């Protein structure tokens, strides 16, 4: 609607019977292959992402915003829990840790 | 005649049919991404949990019912094409 792209915001300019709008729009570059699974299976529960993709880049698992790729450590904080590991079709293996359990307070 | 013409068009049947299959292999593979952009290959399911995260629904809703919504989605399409015949 305000341009072809993701939004950010428009200026409008003056014209002798009609306006003209500048509309300022982001668009995504310079893509990347990866490979991906809807959820991991750590102690045999499955966990999905609060917000992001699990990706992966060959040999290691993370978690990525969608739309710009910064890959973090699979951690319990950025995903979430829900029944047993049998039921989800493509699940993966990998260690979820826990930030509690190294400073062991 | 007496002077009334009937132009033809300028897209024929086949051209506009081939611009809707491609609107539809960019939406199955990439999703909205093509829209905006370089279109972006992305799994089907995943594609469709977006879309269910999207309407304030967890998207472990979609794993764990994938096989009944496909199931829901395969019959609705299948419907479609008995009610356009039927309906007069
Ligand atoms: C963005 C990107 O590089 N996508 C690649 C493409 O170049 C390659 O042709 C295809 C098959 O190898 O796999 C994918
Ligand atoms: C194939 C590949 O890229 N592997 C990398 C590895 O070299 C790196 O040490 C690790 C930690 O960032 O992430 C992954
Ligand atoms: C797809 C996958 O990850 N499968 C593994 C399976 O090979 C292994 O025997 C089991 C034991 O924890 O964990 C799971």
């Amino acid at each position: 609607f305000c341009g072809k792209g993701y939004h950010l915001m428009s200026f409008p300019q003056s014209a002798p019977h009609g306006v003209v709008f500048l509309h300022v729009t982001y668009v995504p570059a310079q893509e990347k292959n990866f490979t991906t699974a809807p959820a991991i299976c750590h102690d045999g529960k499955a966990h999905f992402p609060r917000e992001g993709v699990f990706v992966s880049n060959g040999t290691h698992w993370f978690v990525t915003q969608r739309n710009f790729y910064e890959p973090q450590i699979i951690t319990t904080d950025n995903t979430f829990v829900s029944g047993n590991c049998d039921v989800v079709i493509g699940i993966v293996n990998n260690t979820v840790y826990d930030p509690l359990q190294p400073e062991l307070d | 005649f007496n002077g009334l013409t009937v132009l033809p068009p300028l897209l024929t049947d086949e051209m506009i049919a081939q611009y809707t299959s491609a609107l539809l292999a960019g939406t199955i593979t990439s999703g909205w991404t093509f829209g905006a952009g370089p279109a972006l290959q992305i799994p089907f399911p995943m594609q469709m949990a977006y879309r269910f995260n999207g309407i304030g629904v967890t998207q472990n809703v979609l794993y764990e019912n994938q096989k009944l919504i496909a199931n829901q989605f395969n019959s609705a399409i299948g419907k479609i094409q008995d009610s356009l015949s039927s309906t007069p």
